Formats: structure tokens, sequence, C-alpha cells
């Protein structure tokens, strides 16, 4: 099987090491997913069947709450810590989403092919962003959250609670990418 | 004149209006002549006999100063009222919406050989019931009998909480009087403990594509919707703004299942059900073996069931005689292509009884085929030819043909093709073995030339030609 995965122990101590450039990549990165966002997110919904594409807002609204903040202005740091989190986040229930859509959708090779890169490439956003969150900067290691799906029980709520993430995250892509 | 009662069929109550003239609570004697003479006690006009002969008796009642009264009594006076039977216990299922009714039928205390009837019922929180049916029971004597009844929940899932009451009638063709019904037992609620947030149900159910199933909803606040897959059904109202829709016949939902859904001004609560069919009869079905450790199934899956994963179909290959078996499941959906399934045989054996089982949570499905192996024996295709020399004329032509074969022998075929000349094509036998390089001479050949080879195999008792070998290719040789 396919394997996405985010790493939630991350430190200046045991991490993967990097090239060269770093912001100018967790800026390209960055605004790379954003374009994915729309079409793997149309993707998502469009096959959680009917009612879902009729009722988005309803069912999928921008919305899942606890969600980790971001703040538009403040230091690189700011910015870089606080985005770590948001990575951090996704990752952890996009995997999840995933590991639904494996055995619910487990036809639409297409929504997988996306959900399966809009993970590994949000992978190396993190990697990318700590390693320069480690290099003058020295944090040690971002205090972190981890995403929604303790059980999520019902078939239905995984999907709303799938078709509101990734709601949020193409409501919130846009934002970060444009940030720094 | 003196009317009678009885709750089983032992003792008579018996009341009888006082002899007028100022004669009220003056009472000594109630005498019966049967058996023995009798004589019981009195605190009121009335009183508890043990009951007595079939037939008429002499029943006098003394009072205190003078009087006393000359009273003819039968056994066709006396009515028989049962005793209200008790519910034992109402254990509840929630998974399948249903109920188990168990109570004491107080057989012990009814005499010998007796046909009773018991009208149960149940309901809801409308002003009248669901279900109120009877249930036939004959008695055993003695021995008490605990008897169930299975009901199950035509309508919602115990989103609303049930009643239920039950009424038994005793018969005898040893008693005389008014068979009669009893009366109602206090009811007897069972009710939901909120397991979860949920409140719609049933969750995650899987049904027969086309089936009248009905759907519920708990709810905080007046539902505006509810609605499968955008059809928005009419829903109707049960008590608490908590609702209820029909799904009319069902179409089988796809890999994600059908949703069904429902809103109110504010939030939305909804409901994943996968609609099926049970597997079918697997087709096609016929098994081989290219070597001879394991035999092959070859099948088709039929009608496709439309589920996925858990659900989709679970093929399971079980040879009776061997007692080996194996198992299919795919996760993905099936296709109208044809599966197989890798099952290992102990050594020769040979008579081999299959049995192909395709379960899928609905139905079951199952054909069988019966196979002599060593009748099957369709080799792989022969591999690495090697040439050697021996004399101008003469080569030995060899290869390796994976299969235990030691207790068989197979026919290989020799494609000498030479340039420019038609394909002479030879036939010889050899005794196979285990996994092994197989030899052949190969003689009147042409001393100098453009020699090629192929190879094409099969048991001496043939089922099917290996493939095609690949190509030999080789010249010959000379003296000086
Ligand atoms: C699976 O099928 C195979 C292949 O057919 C089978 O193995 C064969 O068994 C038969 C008998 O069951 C064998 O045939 C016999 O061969 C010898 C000659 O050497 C004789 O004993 C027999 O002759 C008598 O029966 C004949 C019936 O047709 C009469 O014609 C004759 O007059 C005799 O009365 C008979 O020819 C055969 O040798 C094998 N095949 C080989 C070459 O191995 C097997 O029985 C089946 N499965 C198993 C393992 O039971
Ligand atoms: C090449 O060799 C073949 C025969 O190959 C034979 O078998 C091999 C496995 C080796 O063991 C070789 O030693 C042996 O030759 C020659 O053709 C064969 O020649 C022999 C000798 O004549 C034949 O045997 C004869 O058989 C007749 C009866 O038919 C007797 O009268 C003789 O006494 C004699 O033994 C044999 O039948 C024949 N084989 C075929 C298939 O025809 C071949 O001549 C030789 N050629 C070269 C280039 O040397
Ligand atoms: C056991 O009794 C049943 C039903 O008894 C009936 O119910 C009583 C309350 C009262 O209404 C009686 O008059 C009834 O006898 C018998 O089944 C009935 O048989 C009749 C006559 O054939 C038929 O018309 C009814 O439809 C039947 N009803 C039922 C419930 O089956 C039954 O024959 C008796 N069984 C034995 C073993 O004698
Ligand atoms: C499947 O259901 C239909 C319809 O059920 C009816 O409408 C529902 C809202 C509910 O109130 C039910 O009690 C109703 O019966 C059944 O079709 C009806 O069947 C009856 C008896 O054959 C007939 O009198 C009606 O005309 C039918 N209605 C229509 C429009 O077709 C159908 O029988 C059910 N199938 C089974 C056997 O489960
Ligand atoms: C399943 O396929 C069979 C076989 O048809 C061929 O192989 C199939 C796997 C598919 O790939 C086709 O494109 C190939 O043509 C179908 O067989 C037909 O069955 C119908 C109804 O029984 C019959 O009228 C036709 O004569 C058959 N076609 C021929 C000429 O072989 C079959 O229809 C398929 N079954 C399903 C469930 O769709
Ligand atoms: C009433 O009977 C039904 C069916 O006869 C029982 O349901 C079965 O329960 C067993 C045990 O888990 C399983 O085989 C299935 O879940 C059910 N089979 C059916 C009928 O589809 C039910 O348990 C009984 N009620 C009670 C309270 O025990
Ligand atoms: C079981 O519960 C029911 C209903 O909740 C009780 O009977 C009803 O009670 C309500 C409220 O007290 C009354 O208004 C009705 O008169 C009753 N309805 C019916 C159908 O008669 C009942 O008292 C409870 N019984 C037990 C054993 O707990
Ligand atoms: C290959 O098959 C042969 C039999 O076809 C096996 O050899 C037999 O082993 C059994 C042991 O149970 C003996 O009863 C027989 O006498 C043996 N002879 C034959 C050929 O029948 C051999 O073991 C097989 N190899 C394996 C392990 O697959
Ligand atoms: C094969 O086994 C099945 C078991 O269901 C049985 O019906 C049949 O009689 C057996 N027949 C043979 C050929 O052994």
């Amino acid at each position: 099987s396919p394997l996405p995965i985010t790493p939630v122990n991350a430190t200046c101590a045991i991490r993967h090491p990097c090239h060269n450039n770093l912001m100018n990549q967790i800026r390209s990165q960055l605004a790379q997913l954003n374009g994915s966002a729309n079409a793997l997110f149309i993707l998502y919904y469009t096959a959680q069947g009917e009612p879902f594409p009729n009722n988005l807002d309803k069912l999928c609204g921008p919305n899942v709450t606890d969600f980790p903040p971001f703040h538009a202005n403040g230091t690189e740091k700011a910015k870089l810590v606080e985005l770590y989190r948001i990575v951090v986040y996704l990752g952890t229930s996009l995997g999840n989403i995933t590991r639904d859509q494996k055995i619910l959708n487990p036809s639409a090779l297409s929504l997988h092919s996306k959900l399966n890169a809009t993970a590994d490439i949000l992978r190396g956003l993190l990697s990318n962003v700590l390693c320069r969150l480690c290099s003058k900067y020295h944090v040690g290691h971002v205090d972190v959250t981890y995403g929604p799906d303790t059980s999520g029980k019902d078939v239905f709520q995984k999907k709303k609670l799938g078709c509101q993430l990734l709601g949020k995250y193409k409501q919130i892509i846009a934002v970060l990418a444009q940030a720094f | 004149d003196l009317k009678c009662t009885t709750n089983n069929m032992r003792v008579w109550d018996c009341t009888w209006p006082a002899p007028l003239g100022v004669s009220p609570g003056t009472v000594k004697d109630i005498c019966i002549k049967d058996r023995f003479h009798s004589c019981h006690p009195l605190e009121t006009t009335n009183v508890k006999i043990p009951a007595l002969s079939p037939g008429d008796h002499e029943v006098t009642i003394n009072y205190l100063n003078g009087f006393q009264s000359k009273f003819t009594l039968n056994e066709k006076d006396v009515s028989l009222i049962p005793e209200t039977p008790e519910i034992l216990d109402l254990s509840a299922d929630f998974f399948t919406s249903s109920l188990l009714l168990k109570w004491n039928d107080r057989g012990s205390a009814l005499p010998h050989p007796s046909n009773a009837t018991w009208e149960i019922k149940v309901l809801q929180n409308p002003r009248t019931e669901p279900v109120a049916l009877v249930l036939l029971n004959t008695m055993l004597s003695g021995k008490d009998t605990v008897q169930h009844w299975n009901w199950t929940s035509d309508l919602p899932l115990q989103c609303a909480t049930h009643s239920v009451s039950i009424r038994w009638h005793i018969d005898s063709p040893h008693f005389s009087g008014y068979k009669e019904w009893s009366d109602w037992s206090p009811l007897k609620n069972i009710s939901w403990i909120r397991n979860t947030e949920t409140n719609v149900f049933p969750q995650d159910k899987v049904v027969l594509a086309g089936s009248n199933m009905t759907i519920c909803c708990m709810s905080p606040t007046k539902v505006l919707s509810g609605q499968i897959g955008n059809t928005l059904r009419p829903l109707i109202h049960l008590y608490g703004q908590t609702v209820a829709i029909h799904i009319l016949n069902i179409p089988v939902s796809e890999n994600s299942g059908t949703n069904i859904i429902f809103i109110t001004d504010d939030d939305v609560y909804g409901t994943v059900v996968f609609a099926g069919y049970p597997p079918d009869v697997p087709q096609k079905l016929s098994c081989e073996t290219h070597d001879l450790k394991e035999i092959i199934c070859s099948w088709n899956p039929g009608r496709i069931t439309g589920l996925v994963g858990p659900r989709n179909t679970e093929y399971t290959l079980f040879e009776s005689i061997s007692g080996k078996s194996a198992v299919f499941h795919r996760i993905e959906g099936l296709t109208n292509e044809t599966y197989r399934l890798g099952v290992q045989m102990h050594p020769g054996q040979e008579i081999h009884n299959f049995t192909l089982t395709g379960r899928n949570p609905l139905g079951q499905a199952q054909s069988a085929v019966v196979i002599n192996v060593t009748e099957r024996v369709a080799p792989h295709d022969p591999t690495s030819l090697k040439v050697k020399d021996i004399n101008s004329t003469v080569v030995t032509f060899s290869w390796y043909l994976p299969g235990n074969f030691t207790k068989i022998n197979l026919l290989c075929q020799i494609e000498i093709c030479k340039a420019n000349s038609k394909k002479e094509v030879r036939n010889a036998t050899i005794r196979g073995a285990e996994d092994s390089t197989y030899h052949v001479a190969v003689d009147k050949l042409n001393p100098y030339t453009a020699y090629t080879f192929r190879v094409r195999c099969s048991s001496k008792t043939f089922w099917k030609w290996s493939r095609w070998s690949d190509e030999k290719r080789h010249l010959t040789t000379e003296a000086t």
C-alpha cells in the first residue's frame, strides 16, 4: 500500500538534513500545494456521492474548528513556527481522510494520486520548514497538536469531517502561500 | 344463583347475596358434601373453596342465630379468569432494532394437556400500537415452560421507545365453565441510553438492493428536510421534532455508499447506507494444474454485488477430501473478468472435490467441481534450451520445465525448423521428475546447417499443451 506520513517527533536532534536556498523552496512548495488544492477538493467531495456537491457549504463548509492558528504579519519565526503546526495538522488528518477513502472509494485512483502527492509535498515543506526553523533560529523542537479522527465513527461523519477539513485546507493554503 | 370465579382451575372464589331479612355478617359455616363432609368458616358472605367433582352439589351456608341457605352449585357456573402473567425480562437488541419477550408459562399451576393462547401487544409513543399479535402455544402439564417471542421493528431503530403488553387465555378439555379472557399485563418499557453523539438511525447498515427500509432522526431542532441523495422524501413527525422518512425502494449504492441526510435551520445530521446484491453463484469454474505442487481454480464472479472491501464478496475454495483450503478477498470491486484461487494439494492424491463458496454479508453462493488432477497436468512453458553437439548428424536438445513430474511422464515436441524448408516436428516421450532438465537425442540432421529449435510439452495423459517454447537456433558441425 501507498504510505503518505507526516512526522510528529520533529527535532533539531533528529530530522533529515537539507539542500540549499530553503526559504525559496518552501515558497515554491507552499504555493504549489495551493495549485492542487481546488481540484483535490473537487475530487474529494465529487466521489463522496450525492448529495455532496449540491450542499457544498452546509457539509463541506470551510469550518472544522480547534484549528491551528495563523497570524498575517510578525517575524519569519512566527510565520514559520505557525505554518509548521498547520502542516503537522493536515498531514496527520490528511493521512486518515485517505485511509478512509482507501476503503470507501478505492476506485478513484484519480483521488488518491492527488491525496497522495498532496501528502508527499506536504511532508517536504515540513522538513524544509523546520530545517530553517533550526538554522539561524534554534527553537530546538516546535511544540505541536495532532489532527482530527480519534474514531469519528459513522461512515457519514468521516465524509463530512474529511469534506470539512479539505475545505479549510483549500481556504488556508491560499493565505499561507501569499504571506511568506 | 351463587356466582363464581377462579384464577387457576384449582380453587373457586364464590360469593352469594345474603338471605334478605336483616341477616348481615352473622355467618358461621359453609358446608359441602364432596370427597368427605368438609365445613369451612366465614367472615362474610363469600369464601375460598377447593374445586369439586363435576355435577351438582349441596352447598349449604349456616348463619349464627336461626337461618341457613340451600344452594345448588356446579362447575358450569364458574368462570376462569386467569392471573395476570408478568413479563420476566425484556432484553432488546439495538443493532437490529428488535425485541425479545420472555415470560413464565405458569404451567406448573394448570392441569393436564391444555391449549392456551396469548395476545401480546407492543406500542411506541403514538395513540395506538405497531403490533398486537397472538401466539398458538400448547402447554405441557406440570413443567413450567419458558416461552419466547422474537418480534422485529418494522419502522425505526429504537430512537423511539417502546412498550409491550401480554394477556393470556387458558382452555381445558378437563374444565367445563366459561373459559375466559384474562387482562392486560402491567406494561413494559424499553429505552435508549444514548451511546454516542449520533442522531439518525441506523448507521452503517447494509441492505438488499431495493428494500422498503425505514430510517429515523433524533433531533433537538424542528427538522426542515429529509433526503436520500437529493431525492428528498416526505418526512413524518414521530413525536418531538424527532422524525423519520421511508426510503421507498433502494437502488444499489456505489462504493462510497448512498447518503441520507437531514437539515435543520442549524446543523446537518446524516447517514450512509450500503445497498447490496448478495453474491451470485460463481460461474465458469474450472481448476487445473501447471505444476504438480498446487491446484488453481479459474472462475467468474457473476453479477457484481456493487460492494467494496469489507462488503465485497469473500470467495473461499475448499477441497473436501484434502481438508486443505484457501481464500479470496479483494478490496477493489469485482469485474466481468475471471479470477483464480491458489490452493495447495498433498502429493499425488488425485480425486479432488472442489467447493467455491462466495460470501458477502447478505447471502451465500456455491458451485462445485470434481477433478482427476493427473488428468489436468497442463504445464508451464519450457525454458533455457541448450543444444550440445554429438556427431555431425546429431544433437542433444535439452531444457528445464518446472513441476513435480516423477509419477507422470510427459511427451514433448521438437520443431526442428531448418532454413527454407517445411517444419519438421518430432514426437518423443520422456520420463519426468522433480523440477528438472529434460534431454532429447535429435538425429538425422545435416552437418553445418542453419537449425532452430522449439519445445512444446504435456503429460502423456495430456490435458492441454504447454505454450510453445522460445527459439533454440543452432548450427551443426564437421569432421576435419
Ligand atoms: C485419473 O485418470 C488416470 C488416467 O486414466 C487413471 O490412471 C489410469 O488408471 C487406469 C485404471 O484406472 C489404468 O488403466 C489400466 O492399465 C493397466 C494396464 O497396464 C490395466 O490394469 C487395466 O486394464 C484393465 O482395465 C481396462 C479398462 O479399460 C480393460 O480394458 C482391460 O481389459 C483390463 O481389464 C487398464 O488398462 C491406467 O494405466 C492409468 N493411467 C496411467 C498410464 O497411469 C487414474 O485412475 C485416475 N485417478 C486415479 C489416481 O485414480
Ligand atoms: C553419428 O552417430 C549416429 C548414431 O548415433 C548412435 O547413438 C549415439 C547415442 C552414440 O552412442 C553413437 O555411438 C551411435 O552412433 C550414426 O548413425 C548410426 O550409426 C550406427 C552405426 O551404423 C547405426 O547402428 C547400426 O545399426 C545397424 C542396424 O540398423 C547394424 O547393422 C550395425 O551393426 C550398426 O550397429 C545406427 O542405427 C545409426 N543411427 C541412426 C539414427 O540411423 C551416424 O552414422 C554417425 N555419423 C557420423 C557423422 O559419425
Ligand atoms: C388451540 O386454540 C386455537 C385458538 O383457540 C381460539 O381462541 C380462543 C380465545 C377462542 O376464540 C376459541 O373459540 C378459539 O378456539 C385453535 O385454533 C383455532 O381453530 C379454529 C377452528 O378450526 C379456527 O377457525 C381458528 O382460526 C383457529 N385459531 C388459531 C389461533 O389457530 C386451535 O385449533 C387449538 N389447538 C389445539 C391443539 O387444539
Ligand atoms: C414496498 O413498499 C411498497 C409501498 O409501501 C406502501 O407505502 C408505504 C409508504 C407504507 O405505508 C406501506 O405500508 C405501503 O404498503 C409496496 O407497494 C404497495 O403494496 C401494497 C400491497 O401489495 C399495495 O396495496 C400498494 O398499491 C403498493 N404501493 C405501490 C405504489 O406500489 C410494496 O409491496 C413493498 N414491497 C415489499 C413486499 O416489501
Ligand atoms: C461478460 O463477458 C461475456 C463474454 O464476452 C467477451 O468477454 C467479456 C469478458 C467481455 O470483455 C466482452 O467484451 C467480450 O465480448 C459476455 O458474453 C455475452 O453474454 C450475452 C448474454 O448472455 C450473450 O448474448 C452474448 O452472446 C455474449 N457475448 C459473446 C458473443 O461471447 C457477457 O455479456 C458479459 N457479462 C456481463 C455481466 O456483462
Ligand atoms: C431474535 O431472532 C433474531 C433472528 O432469528 C436474532 O438475530 C440474530 O442474532 C445472531 C447472534 O448475533 C446472529 O446470527 C444475527 O445477528 C441474527 N440473525 C438474523 C435473524 O438475521 C436476535 O438476536 C433475536 N433477538 C434477541 C433479543 O436475541
Ligand atoms: C412505563 O412508561 C409508560 C409511559 O412512559 C407509563 O405509562 C404511561 O405513563 C404516562 C406518564 O406517566 C401516562 O400519562 C400514561 O397514562 C401511560 N400510558 C399508557 C400507554 O398507558 C408506565 O407507567 C410505565 N410503567 C412502568 C412499569 O415503569
Ligand atoms: C513429489 O511427488 C512425489 C510423489 O508424486 C513425492 O514422493 C512421494 O513421497 C510420499 C511421501 O508422502 C511417498 O508416499 C511416495 O512413495 C513418494 N513417491 C512418489 C513419487 O509417489 C515427493 O515427495 C514430492 N515432492 C514434494 C515434497 O513435493
Ligand atoms: C463432494 O463433497 C460434497 C460435500 O458437500 C458432497 O456433496 C459430495 O457427495 C462429494 N462427492 C464426491 C465426488 O466425493
